[PDB]
């Protein structure tokens, strides 16, 4: 009984858009310790550091 | 001109304090140090109170 036609679907899906925000204080103090660790050498305490 | 400069040691000026130098900085506030004796006393009585 020839009556039969496969079909075929064609769905497309979106993307979308999502993002992840947080703050991450620095104390002047942390940053302060920073500075000189960048430039480690025989001056600025390790145990600082 | 210059800023009048010949420099840190041409007469006078280091005894407000004494030291110790202090680098490492960024933990006290109001911290401490010690010592551990006291002041004079008795063997002048009755064979006192």
């Amino acid at each position: 009984h020839p009556v039969d036609q496969p079909v075929h679907n064609y769905m497309v899906k979106r993307i979308h858009k999502r993002s992840l925000s947080a703050a991450f204080a620095i104390a002047s103090e942390a940053l302060s310790l920073l500075s000189n660790t960048y430039v480690d050498g025989t001056e600025i305490d390790s145990s600082l550091r | 001109n210059t800023l009048n400069f010949v420099r840190f040691l041409e007469l006078g000026l280091s005894v407000a304090c004494i030291c110790t130098k202090f680098p490492e900085l960024a933990y006290v506030r109001d911290g401490v140090i010690q010592f551990e004796v006291q002041q004079p006393m008795i063997a002048r009585d009755g064979p006192h109170p």
